[PDB]
């Protein structure tokens, strides 16, 4: 069972960056390509992520993505740079310029073909491949532009292949960019119809976790990009790791999601605390369950307390109690039912792996499908309409050819997303 | 019949030995199987002539 | 070589490719034929063996709980009933054509 | 002769089988390598063992299991474990991509073709086992795997076994512990199966396991190594009639009729006794009547189905030690004076006594206590109709919105299978109430 | 092997009897036809 | 005396001929220069070789077998081999270039100035034997020379030798992996003649080598080298019985009768069981029953052929070994007890045995495990006819719009040849159907 | 079972030249002609390629062309130029002056007769030879005519033996004269029927292979000569080394050639690695199957998306396995068989030889007949068709002898080949 990832745009290539420096460091994987783990748990599985070689290499089954080459060169400069393939960074000559339309009909389009090329052979040398990873920028061009073109052409080849996407959707008052609404309104539904499983991220609540949970002085993208590789070596823990109940990504799929375009998950982690304040937490399931559901503690700027669970899943990882992991689970859902939709009983899945991070005793990363994500695709909605009104910036997106009727398009398919999960939120038994 | 489970004790033994002899047979196999490419791979590029 | 000539009274192979990487064959069961000894032999034994009347088929007096199937739900057409080409067989006509001790 | 089939589907099932494999092994005295060092308290030649083990012939002993799970980490980890000399290359099924908590998957796609060679492995068992007794399956219906395939390979082993008993000792979800949603779906899909293709099925969720090891054994922090290994002594307090002598001995067949009075009836409560610490016990008298009364306490079970709120059908009690008749029989009389244990009215006798000599034995680490005498429970009564109704109202939940089930219509299953398994535990439950009803 | 059960055997010489001996053609060097 | 005579046509014949003929020199003490060295206990002037092996006066043994090939490699690479000395420097004809895979090229071009040296070497081979039992042929029909140059072989030989036994281990085109294109055209041309002048054909295909030795031998990578040793073993399991003493003895054309029911049906499945690794050899306690069960099996059929979906008209087992003639009474009466496999109507007996005492042997450089007793199938069944409706299937496909049709007529083969070989499969796939209906 | 080589123009004669300096390495030859292998396996088939001279030197079967002196000179003056007979060198003293006309009608005819009775006495003094090899390129004047003539004259006096020629068709991308449409027509509707089987060479495939595959700074002519010395070495190894699965020229002949017209080849060579990835990647069977079918592993310039594989061969060298080096053949006829046609089954032949090319544990050699192919002829044909419309540079041809219907019968022959071929282009099923 392997899972290929693919890492797009400037974001997409930092964050994919990170989390093979954490996923290196789990299995004992230096920066050479040699293995100098302390344990043969971290070589059993190693194949699910690594590719051997002849001389030992273990080169990641990464594929590498930007229309900018600096940062396939600022990548490769990375500590843990020197893992990736040579012949897996394919890159353009002229950036997206944030532009979608180049990102996804003439610069990603003619430059698509290697990638697919590449995506292709990496997924025929797998043994069976258990799922396809994507990790890119929503608001950004060749991250999103690029990115669904990806996942659109994946799905039609494996169309029973576990998409596994991580999309950072821009915050209002974190942008950086004019035309995110744009680009994030034209790839939510390239997101929907084409992603088995998207999980979002977001700079604002990752600030807010670098800021209070952690008390950092300064975060860069670095911190947040950490904190995404988190959660995207946790959602695998069970996969490359043994446990006392196991689960993959199918089974989290199955579990979290109720109807096929209701896929999009919030999630956490946990255990994260400051410097400071590290010698006073004593670590313990019930530490872990009340950081894990946290509004604070979600990496993603909708509130959970507005809206209402469809799905959550906790994949513990460390040793731990089997009859407290799931009671912690059971304990909440009874006086939290306010929380939790009534007419799915039993809303939350609860997984344990055998292997913790090393170094700590035990872990936990939170999945959570629920209904607050409407809100935060209603504000990228209002956000688009404001500027869609006015015609703002669609000569850009025009000068390629795409058309008004597909920003409709896009526009209509949010809303049809949006109260969907509405209606499902105020649905009742 | 106490010899007769005698040599099965005998067939067990050389199923042990033999079991191991076949470990390291497809060890080396793997070893011969592996590729590797050396300088004279290269030597008749890179060069300008 | 047609199914309904070919496995009248016989599980036909559902073919599953996992177990090779190459062309699957079929599986044998351990379905035992009624006990049919030849007419006037004496019961010679070589060695031990199965005793046929301990593996009887479970259709033998099947209570019909539906009034005319003795099937509970389509799980029948899972285990029991099995689709031959143009044809459509039941096993549930074994225990008709058995005994109590698993005899014709 | 007298063997037993073992079958381990799921992780839930492998692990089970797992701790009763280790229980077997201690109980047997045969080492992790698959032989048994010579002993004086148990004679030569003494091939009490083969019920269980295969003797090769070479000295060394083979399970008489199959460990059939779709995703290989469980497998692997056997095959990594402390018995991998003693457990078989085959028999030690490996899948390569998990039925995910999906029923329909583990029964329409990889069960399909699994199952074939699940039977060559069965197969290959039972022309070995010349006095086969019957299948004994551990699964969890709440699971993908343990779910479908063990549904399908149960349904499978009827048409060519015929009358072989099936011992299904099921792990059903609980009332409050839960780690899966669509768990309410897998059961009820499951459970219709289970009703046309299993002779008993033992009900072992994991709620009432965590409790009464909360209690009992002063354990605060059970775990699945816990549960699995009070099973594992249930199991061999069941099957140790036919291992060692006993004064009413009993074979997997033999409390078949006694504990299924109808043919659609034959799930089954659970329960130990005197399932005690080590500190616990040297406080207690353990005597029979102590444990009888211990197995008959609604606490006990290992089942979250309390009997109070149903007549019992079958009661069945399994003693092992140093029990006697005397005793065996005054508690009887008490348990039947003791009026909230109230029988139907159209089964007077209503019990099954089995004495078998041999007391069990603790596993090094476990946290059952070492006693002379020990007594199971293995009985119907019409209280079951409980889980029952917590798992269809909760399938109904879900299906009023008809959620979760593209799923199961995406791994190759219709809603008619949805709507026939909701009648068949409704008609179920049905007839639970009905035979409960007085004459 | 076959070799003290044989010297056995042959000091012992049970007289032709069904049911007292058996594998006698079993217990040889080799089965090399000439 | 009972002498056989080896003839390896082609580099497939050549490759399982150096196998056979290493597991013969292994089998009788033989030493790659061609002598014994020194045996006690194996008593002087006891010639059991002569059937494989003929004497010199100066002590040194020279195997009778054939190796006919019409380009050098394969035979330069033998000559050049261990077994330099113990090979004939004749016997061991070379032609000057390849059948370049047509059959027609084979047959009547090059097959035409080698045939009759190849006969005069079967003279000098045959005049030594007084009591030579028949021809040993070993060749692929995908090839051009197993093609072409093995029908021209067989047709003079039957006219030279009246009807003298001939076994024929051929290795037809496999279901989907090939190792050439007009493999169809070559096997569709080949099958005419060996119809007429093969007294018993037998499978040996490669998919089915691959498998079992990927699941029962546990190697991951088997070539050709396994594939040739299995070839060897089968076929020193089925010739033994006239080399060495046992219960049943059968010589190669006592078989004939009882494994051909009709002239035109000599096609024959072959299985050999227990082939295990050393890994599972102790694991298993390989009994009679247990080896007859798995030959029976067919995941351990040497060819990609489906007994189940075809009827075992005649079985021959050959029991090499300790096996009792008790223990192969139990095996064939549990086995017609199965109903999976069933024979004909028309021939109730169907079952043919074959005792040797003398147990397998193991050969260093193969993956094969030492057993006191193994079993190898030879059975006639109508399913055949799969096989070669498949492979003429490819053959219409092939020949419907006349592809790589230039080169078979080039080399001097009528048009017609096709066509006309094409009904001559056609009757035969025929037969196979009603000879398998019922009466 | 032996080949006799010929090289005809600069382009053929520098191509031969870097396939006698790699035969010579692989047999272990020095350039004085000497022995110096460590290898029975050398020495027991290197009649293959060189004949014994009285002092033991091993004189190469080549015969050199060209009526340019300069490159007779230059090969002679070269690393290995000492090896060639003396008398093999056959030049003329004014160049073909790139022209169809002038080598084959004017000037090729007063030379091709020394020609013919240099290969005549190499072919009888050798004992019984497998057939013929030429290499050449079609956009040149003595490439083309003189080898097209020499093609004629050997069908006319050795038809029993096999004929393969190696020629480089010119590309317009790459394209160094005017008159390729010319000189490429008047050599192809040639080796339509003259050459037993003509495999193809693109110098545009050549480049874009030292990028996609190795990525090499300079590439020149004699880089790119390597990759076909190579292919050719791949070729015909199993004539001169031992294999589990034996083949030859006439092997390889009739499982590649349907019908008698289709004998023209797409080709390709595996593994082509680059320094800086070579230890990234692990090389083995299914790498080495994925680059034969890789579309970018070409070393001929037409798209095989366009057409489907006639029939395919792959010629295996080195320590492998025979059910994986089958079963992966069997994997591309099941994963891509789009490629291929329903009416010739099993379309890939197979071949296993134990020794690889120097420097190599697993290498193969991979030649397609697919319908493709005639993408170059068409290019050629649409270029012919343009000069000739106007009679552009018509009267140099017509000036040597030759007339207008020639050209009239070669556009002819060469409309009717691009016909054939895509009579099985569309993919039924
Ligand atoms: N008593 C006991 N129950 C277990 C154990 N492990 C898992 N379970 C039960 O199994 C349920 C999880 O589903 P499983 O049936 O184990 O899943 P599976 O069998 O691997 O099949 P998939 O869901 O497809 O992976 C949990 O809710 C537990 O109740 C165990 O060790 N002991
Ligand atoms: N078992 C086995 N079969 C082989 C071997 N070599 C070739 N074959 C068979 O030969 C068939 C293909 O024919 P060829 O490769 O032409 O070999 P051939 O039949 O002897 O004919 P030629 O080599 O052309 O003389 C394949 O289908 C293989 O089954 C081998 O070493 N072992
Ligand atoms: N968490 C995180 N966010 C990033 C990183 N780099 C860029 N972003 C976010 O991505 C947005 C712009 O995306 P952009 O760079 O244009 O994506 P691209 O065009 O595909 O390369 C900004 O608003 C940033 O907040 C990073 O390393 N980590
Ligand atoms: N691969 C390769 N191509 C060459 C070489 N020399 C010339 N060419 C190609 O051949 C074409 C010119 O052919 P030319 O040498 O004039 O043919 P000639 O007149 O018969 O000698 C050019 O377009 C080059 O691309 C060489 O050494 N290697
Ligand atoms: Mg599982
Ligand atoms: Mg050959």
């Amino acid at each position: 069972r392997e899972i290929v990832s693919c890492q797009a745009g400037q974001c997409g290539n930092q964050i994919g960056s990170k989390f093979w420096e954490v996923i290196s460091d789990e299995h004992g994987v230096d920066p050479t390509g040699t293995y100098q783990g302390d344990s043969d748990l971290q070589l059993e599985r190693i194949n699910v992520y690594f590719d051997e070689s002849s001389g030992g290499r273990y080169v990641p089954r990464a594929v590498l993505m930007d229309l900018e080459p600096g940062t396939m060169d600022s990548v490769r400069a990375g500590p843990y740079g020197q893992l990736f393939r040579p012949d897996n960074f394919i890159f353009g000559q002229s950036g997206a310029g944030n532009n979608w339309a180049k990102g996804h009909y003439t610069e990603g389009a003619e430059l698509i073909d290697s990638v697919l090329d590449v995506c292709r052979k990496e997924a025929e040398s797998c043994d069976c491949l258990q799922g396809f990873q994507l990790s890119h920028s929503l608001g950004g061009g060749t991250g999103s532009g690029m990115g669904t073109l990806l996942i659109s052409k994946l799905r039609e080849e494996y169309p029973d292949r576990i998409m596994m996407t991580f999309s950072v959707i821009p915050s209002p008052r974190v942008s950086d960019t004019v035309v995110e609404p744009y680009n994030t309104t034209l790839s939510v539904h390239q997101l929907v119809e084409n992603s088995d499983e998207s999980m979002c991220i977001d700079n604002e609540a990752l600030y807010d976790i670098c800021f209070r949970t952690l008390k950092l002085t300064t975060p860069t993208f670095g911190d947040l990009n950490h904190l995404v590789a988190a959660v995207m070596s946790g959602v695998t823990c069970c996969l490359r790791f043994p446990g006392q109940l196991n689960s993959d990504l199918r089974k989290l799929a199955v579990n979290l999601v109720p109807f096929p375009r209701l896929h999009f998950f919030m999630m956490g982690f946990a255990p994260l605390t400051s410097r400071g304040s590290q010698q006073y937490r004593g670590l313990s399931v019930a530490e872990l369950t009340q950081q894990m559901f946290d509004a604070k503690n979600m990496m993603q700027a909708a509130d959970p307390r507005h809206g209402r669970y469809l799905t959550a899943s906790a994949l513990f990882r460390g040793r731990m109690s089997t009859k407290e992991v799931d009671e912690q689970m059971l304990n909440v859902q009874n006086k939290n039912s306010s929380y939790f939709i009534e007419w799915i009983p039993n809303n939350i899945k609860s997984s344990i792996c055998d292997i913790p991070p090393k170094g700590l005793k035990m872990s936990v990363t939170f999945i959570g499908n629920n209904t607050c994500i409407q809100e935060m695709f209603r504000r990228v909605g209002e956000q688009f309409t404001g500027m869609f009104r006015r015609k703002a910036f669609l000569h850009w997106y025009t000068g390629e050819g795409m058309d008004e009727m597909e920003f409709t398009e896009a526009e209509s398919n949010m809303n049809d997303l949006v109260s969907e999960y509405q209606q499902y939120q105020d649905a009742t038994v | 019949e106490r010899e007769r489970r005698a040599e099965r004790e005998q067939l067990a033994e050389t199923q042990k030995m033999q079991a191991e002899a076949a470990a390291e047979r497809k060890a080396q196999l793997d070893e011969l199987y592996k590729n590797a490419v050396d300088e004279d791979y290269f030597k008749y590029w890179d060069r300008c002539l | 070589f047609a199914p309904e000539e070919l496995y009248k009274n016989c599980p036909p192979p559902v073919l599953c490719q996992p177990g090779y990487d190459f062309t699957p064959i079929s599986y044998n069961t351990f379905l035992l034929n009624p006990q049919d000894p030849p007419h006037g032999v004496r019961s010679v034994q070589s060695n031990f063996m199965h005793s046929k009347c301990d593996y009887r088929p479970r259709s033998y007096l099947r209570p019909e709980e539906v009034t005319g199937t003795s099937h509970a739900s389509r799980h029948c057409h899972c285990n029991e009933v099995f689709q031959l080409g143009d044809h459509t067989m039941d096993f549930a006509c074994e225990g008709t054509m058995v005994d109590h001790r698993n005899r014709l | 002769m007298r063997e037993a089939i073992c079958i381990h589907i799921g992780q839930a099932g492998c692990q089970v089988g797992n701790a009763c494999w280790e229980l077997f092994c201690l109980e047997h005295g045969i080492q992790p390598d698959g032989s048994m060092p010579s002993d004086k308290c148990i004679g030569v030649e003494d091939d009490a063992f083969n019920t269980f083990f295969s003797e090769t012939g070479a000295g060394k002993h083979v399970p008489r299991c199959l460990f059939l799970d779709l995703e290989p980490t469980v497998v692997d980890e056997v095959r990594t474990g402390t018995y991998r000399q003693l457990f078989n290359p085959e028999q030690l099924v490996s899948g390569k991509e998990d039925a995910a908590n999906n029923y329909a998957r583990g029964h329409y796609t990889i069960g399909k073709e699994i199952v074939d060679l699940a039977l060559d492995r069965i197969r290959k068992l039972a022309d070995n086992c010349t006095g086969l007794q019957g299948f004994m399956v551990f699964h969890a219906v709440g699971g993908g795997t343990g779910s479908g395939l063990g549904a399908l390979l149960l349904e499978r082993l009827s048409v060519d076994y015929g009358k072989k008993s099936k011992l299904g000792y099921t792990v059903y979800p609980s009332p409050q512990v839960s780690t899966a949603v669509v768990e309410p779906y897998n059961c009820v899909l499951s459970t219709h199966s289970l009703l046309e293709h299993t002779d008993v099925a033992t009900m072992l969720d994991n709620e009432a396991i965590y409790d009464l090891t909360r209690r009992s054994l002063d354990i605060e922090r059970p775990s699945y190594t816990n549960v699995n290994r009070l099973i594992g002594q249930v199991v061999s307090s069941l099957t140790a009639s036919l291992r060692f002598d006993g004064a009413l001995n009993v074979d997997l067949t033999e409390f078949q009729t006694n504990l299924v009075p109808y043919p659609r009836i034959h799930f089954v409560l659970t329960s130990y006794a005197p399932v005690v610490s080590a500190e616990k016990a040297y406080h207690e008298q353990l005597s029979v009547a102590d444990i009888t009364n211990s197995v008959f306490e609604p606490a006990g079970m290992l089942t979250k189905c309390d009997p109070r709120h149903g007549k019992y059908m079958s009661c069945c009690l399994m003693y092992r030690g140093d029990v006697v008749p005397k005793d065996v029989n005054a508690a009887i009389a008490t348990i039947k004076t003791k009026r909230t244990i109230q029988f139907v009215d159209w089964c007077p006798t209503g019990f099954k006594c089995g004495i078998n000599y041999q007391p069990p034995t603790v596993v090094p680490g476990g946290d059952l206590a070492k006693v002379q005498r020990a007594v199971c429970m293995i009985a119907n009564s019409t209280a079951i109709a409980e889980v029952f109704a917590r798992i269809d109202h909760k399938f109904d939940l879900m299906y009023s919105k008809r959620a979760f089930v593209h799923w199961y219509v995406g791994e190759g299953m219709e809603e008619g299978e949805f709507s026939e398994a909701r009648e068949d535990l409704a008609a179920l439950e049905k007839d639970y109430e009905e035979v409960g009803a007085e004459s | 092997a076959y070799a003290q059960s044989q010297k056995m055997q042959k000091e012992f010489r049970l007289p032709m009897v069904p049911g007292l001996s058996c594998g006698e053609e079993m217990m040889r060097r080799n089965y090399d036809r000439s």
